[PDB]
């Protein structure tokens, strides 16, 4: 029973902070590779972040450089975005997405998404 | 008796056909496990299959996605040589997603790597017991060569890798004797990429053909002798080997030759006789399919596309795989030279045709200096089976 | 004693909608050793579960229980007409009690 | 040659991984058996893995209600180490429903206990032939350890329970030589419950670490000479061992600490280094999911609940059950110290999971003095079968 | 083919005695324990009586104590209840139910019960 | 080194449990031969199980009206003790649908009848080569005891039948070397019936107990000595053995006591100590089912019915059948006296319950002077399989 | 495909004879027991002779002794019955059956029938 499930949508004022988390059962962070993605109101997907098996960070996309930070927590199965300064231009949903580095193949495709959370920002 | 030092290879012709073993033909109504990367080993009194198991059989419902290579189920077994991998004929030998192991004449030594991505540990076993262990030093994927490593005079030699895939990584020789460490050596190869090596024997040192999978298309060589002194380069001839590649031209022996195609790659072999060189290697330039034997009189010393004949193993309509290199010396045989011998493995299932598993079977050759034929040896299952439906 | 108390008196219900029969206990039992058991007019008991949370071997799956400390309940997600019978909670630790049961009947 | 006496345990640092089964995975669809309690012993030329079957294959129709484990079908088999136990690969030993057995370097000791629950024989074994039996004292459930007997100096050393699981029990140590017993002991442990014992040789005694099932949550342990001379108590430190546990807090080695979940257990194990101790438990306070291996350094003659160092086997999220102790010693390896290591069950099935029976399989680990990872290596059978539904 | 049979009911004027027999197939009285238990007419489930699988009688209920004598014979696989100076709070339904104790984890719960029998008090 | 003479019996208490196969248990799901009239051999360094193959597996439509007996497809087989009888365990013996086995320490003696009924032919083999053959000489079906013969000091001696199954029938000794013919001798037992003889060693002399298929009730024994000079009568005591069998009363020694109940029979025996005897019988008058072990310590001299202990292996309500006595020496255990022990078979399928097949599993016992207990063994299947509807 | 077929029979004058035979196919006279049988016009079987697997005749009716010789050969497994100076008592459907003799048991029962041939006497 592989899955995913978000939590830490909602409203904000612009210029706030939040906190977004994805946690997984089924399987273990030591060996897939996790994406953060996004979908906006009426428009298409939009790939936003990208963790290796091992912890370092491989992209960002450059609208949210210099305010998002990806992370992980194994110990917990869960992975983290920390998003600061918020635009009106975030409202959106998000979906936490995975996928796997073969060492003879390579770089699979996202198999498995979440079911994804809202976020709003407005006065 | 401990398997001496000194003996040159053996002159060869050609190459006489040694064992098959007709598995995933029995595993359709049999019970056969689900394997992927078989190699063989030879000691003083017997020769063995390695092969490193998904931990499910085939035809079950536990074989599914086993395309995926990392896992904590994965081990490393042995059956003797020809005969289908049981979980009747089958000894446990390690656990381990990548693994190697060899023979001093009367013992077995085995190396296995296991753990997460970022902290894997390799544990060395002699005779069952557990004598060592290493760590990887790069925090990266740590993985060693899937083939048997040289043993000679006591003392057992083998490479091992760590760090990216499609840049610069970092290698090590490691010098074992009786299932411990006793002497290490870090390979300083700026501009190459050495993974998957295949070594033997050759004169009072080793000899070993590895892979390139970052710009390559060609195979690159080490030489080293039991103080750890290496000579590094590529193999020289314009007939390359690697796959994918590009049509034969003009090699290089100091440095790889992309082309255009040299990002990825697959296991392989080359013998080297004076000047020449034999070099195994599949017929289609895109996929895996078919597997030919090329004899070149001047394939180390000239980057000329000629060759001097060529001798086939499977026809260009049916899969191939992994492909290694292995040898029977003068204290079984009770010659003065050691005889080459190679296996090709042949790969069923995803990604290329319709199933929801991936398993291999294999077939042995062994030279000989004598009258031979070619013909072809495919695998001749008939997919897909019954759990597929 | 464990004087376990089980409520509703009585029960009225329609096929096709879900049922929940509580049994609750004076002092709090220091075990896991509850059981319930079904009984039809004309056969012997016949048992539903086993340890407060497992289930026997043979049941079907609209019967589950639950419950901790003092207050267990077990639930009946889709009644079916053939579900209607007298319910007993049992407590086989220490000491040996009997619950005084509860009726499913038909709207 | 026999198992000497005199060698100390071996200084470690961490534990590197031994073997696997992959048993229920390979039971659905091959001809396994349905095993509980297995536990692995080593002599000079193997280690094998023994186990006790309910008399019926995996995913059959006779393995219905196999929850329960009393019955006049039971029996003791063995089989080489990490292999599935087959009807093809396992070797009959004995007839029993509980039983231990060891080695004395050459031979084999086995010890099994059938009949009904008043009357109860136990029957030993050397090597196949009946020597001995004894008999029930007490007129109640007579039982044993489940792991292996220390078998040192040509003497075999067993424990031997009889009487409630809830209440003052009573107590022998058995002393056999060559399959007959030549002396045994009542144990006087006014205040004490011993069950299920684990045990291994330290200097010139015997040490072990059993579990209570009346009023504790941390361990108790006894240790005996060849004189059978004891000396008893419980083990000191604040981070309970017992499963079900209270929160971590102010432990005691003079009697039970009971904080209102002692009545209940599982087999497990520590092992004693001078002062410290390294503690065997699992992670659920409630349930059998996970397992991992503490560091404490004041273990044995303190009771707070600081430690240092923590290292993880199973994650929070995975069944687990049974574990034991066994050893590995100079006369195989060749050192001058006895190598400890251990083994973890891993229990499917009822009465936790929606099906029609209960199985389990193992993983097994030894100490190492070098460089080691955690990770989790779970069953991963999917469960339920073919003969659930 | 596990089943249980009892025999032994009918009418007897107060003060009488009366000898109830249940008889098992299929299984032995050597590792099961075994029960006897009472319906009254109009009302819910009584315990009775608790033998284990070695003999010892455990339990009797208050109600009963002093006038009845649980008893058993594994040669036969028979099971008895000697009853004495009976009253008329005695016309019942009578089954004998079997459960189980295990040594890892105990006490499963009663699972076999006997089709019943049945016995009146009056004048 | 080869079995002695001159070793009495050992003083016994009672009986211990040795072995269980639970094989059709596992035929259920597993590959199981159909098997029927299994014995138990020991010889310097194992014991061994012999059984007699229908051909067919278990669960299978070749295995369609196997309670015949003769026919063209039976063979006979062996095993390792309490292990299934399954294609992968066995080892091949002999063609025959009668035979019997034993050693003489180092090696296997075989003797198997085949053929048609009026000239079928025994063959003899040792150690795998035929070595003498023997024709019928009464032209009537020819067979043997179905159980261990005796072999001591190198020679092994066997008795063979021919004749009528209801009246006087014709008795032949043979003593054998090294598996060569080299004598025998005719029995003139006029009034007497000797079927399927149980034989153990006693003193300088061998001591058979054997079933009387015309007109009796109690048991007939010969004995016999290395020059073939016989003693025979029947057992003295008024405590009847055979099934179907009368109510006790008074016994007989000189002749046969029929009451009713002589004609038929099963495979049984009994131990002789000086005055006394165990009598292994079932529990049941007319039918096969339950078993118990008798000690009547007046049991060979005196026809009284009283005895002196009863200790019960099957109860009353389980399925048994033949039953058979072997030995263990003191060459494999070591002491100055012979261990006896016993195994009892237990027949599942026709004529009795509605299946379409006919197999047995077997129990194996063996004597000890110390404590032991009384239980039930059964078999347990769960009839009928999925090929019967 | 087990089975038995008969041949020879027809219409004869009284005081001639006939020569019945039964071919078998699937097994083998070597291990089994043969025997014929008679039903004769309107009335119930007769059991008219039998003999076994090594050969030996064993019984003859009464009303037909010293007039019928039944014999057998193996070597092409055929079954023979010779009947001299009939009578118009003999005119009847003829079978040939099958059974069996168990050393451990015994003498099964006959569950093998050839289809029949008929005889008639008469003028
Ligand atoms: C294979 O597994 C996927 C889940 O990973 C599931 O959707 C699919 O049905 C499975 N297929 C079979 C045939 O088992
Ligand atoms: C398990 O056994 C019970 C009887 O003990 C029976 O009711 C049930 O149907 C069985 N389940 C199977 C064989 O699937
Ligand atoms: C058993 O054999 C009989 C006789 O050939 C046949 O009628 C029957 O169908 C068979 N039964 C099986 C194969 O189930
Ligand atoms: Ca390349
Ligand atoms: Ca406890
Ligand atoms: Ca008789």
């Amino acid at each position: 029973e592989v899955q995913l499930v978000e939590s830490g949508g909602g409203l904000v004022q612009p210029g706030g902070s939040l906190r977004l988390s994805c946690a997984a059962s089924g399987f273990s962070f030591t060996t897939y590779e996790m994406n953060w993605v996004r979908q906006a109101p009426g428009k298409g997907l939009e790939w936003v972040s990208h963790i290796s098996s091992r912890g370092l960070v491989i992209y960002y996309a450059d609208s949210v450089k210099g305010r998002f930070t990806m992370s992980r927590d194994t110990a917990k199965n869960s992975l983290y975005l920390q998003m600061d300064s918020l635009t009106v231009a975030d409202t959106a949903v998000y979906y936490c997405a995975r996928h796997y580095f073969d060492r003879d193949w390579g770089y699979s495709g996202m198999d498995l998404w979440g079911q994804g959370t809202t976020v709003t920002v407005s006065s | 008796v401990h398997y001496s030092s000194g003996r040159d290879l053996c002159p060869i012709r050609g190459w006489a056909p040694l064992s098959k073993d007709n598995g995933i033909r029995i595993g359709s109504r049999g019970e056969v496990f689900v394997i992927r990367e078989p190699f063989i080993s030879c000691s003083i009194s017997e020769c063995r299959t390695f092969f490193l198991t998904q931990g499910a059989l085939l035809n079950d419902k536990h074989s599914n996605g086993t395309v995926k290579d990392r896992s904590p189920f994965r081990t490393l077994m042995s059956c003797p040589i020809g005969v289908a991998p049981s979980p009747s004929n089958s000894r446990f030998e390690s656990v381990a997603w990548s693994a190697t192991a060899c023979s001093d004449g009367p013992g077995w030594l085995t190396l296995g790597i296991t753990g997460p991505d970022s902290t894997a540990v390799a544990v060395l076993k002699y005779n069952g017991i557990i004598t060592d262990t290493l760590k990887s030093w790069k925090g990266n994927i740590m993985r060693t060569q899937e083939s048997e490593c040289v043993c000679q005079d006591e003392f057992c030699y083998t490479l091992v890798t760590d760090g990216p895939s499609d840049a610069q990584a970092f290698y090590k020789i490691l010098k074992i004797r009786k299932g411990k460490i006793v002497s290490m050596k870090d390979v300083d190869a700026t501009g190459f990429h050495f993974e998957e090596c295949s070594c033997y024997p050759s004169g009072t040192e080793i000899e070993c053909v590895c892979r390139d999978n970052w710009r390559g298309s060609n195979r690159p060589w080490i030489r080293f002798n039991s103080d750890l002194d290496y000579q590094i380069g590529y193999v020289c001839s314009g007939i390359f080997g690697d796959n994918p590649r590009p049509v034969d031209g003009t090699g290089s022996c100091n440095g790889p030759v992309n082309n255009g195609k040299g990002r990825y790659g697959v296991k392989g072999f080359s013998f080297r006789y004076g000047d020449g060189v034999w070099i195994g290697r599949t017929k289609s330039l895109e996929s895996r399919s078919g597997f030919e034997m090329v004899w070149d009189a001047n394939g180390w010393v000239s980057t000329d596309k000629d060759s001097n004949g060529v001798q086939d193993i499977i026809d260009n309509d049916n899969w191939s795989g992994y492909s290694g290199s292995f040898s029977i010396r003068g204290e079984t045989t009770g010659k003065n030279c050691t005889v080459p011998c190679f296996w090709v493995e042949m790969i069923r299932g995803q990604p290329k045709e319709k199933t929801i598993w991936t398993s291999g079977s294999s077939i042995a050759f062994c030279g000989v200096n004598s009258d031979t034929t070619g013909w072809s040896w495919p695998d001749g299952a008939l997919l897909p089976f019954d759990i597929d439906k | 004693e464990v004087v376990l108390t089980q409520s509703p008196g009585t029960l009225s219900l329609s096929p096709g909608e879900r049922a929940t029969l509580s049994c609750r206990a004076s002092q709090s039992l220091g075990t896991n050793y509850l059981a319930w058991y079904q009984h039809k007019p004309g056969q012997s008991p016949r048992l539903l579960i086993d340890g407060a949370s497992t289930r026997a071997i043979g049941i079907p799956d609209r019967f589950s229980a639950s419950g901790s400390g003092t207050d267990f309940t077990l639930t009946v997600s889709r009644l079916e007409p053939e579900d209607f019978a007298v319910y007993y909670c049992q407590h086989y630790g220490n000491p040996y009690t009997f619950g005084q049961g509860t009726k499913l009947e038909i709207k």
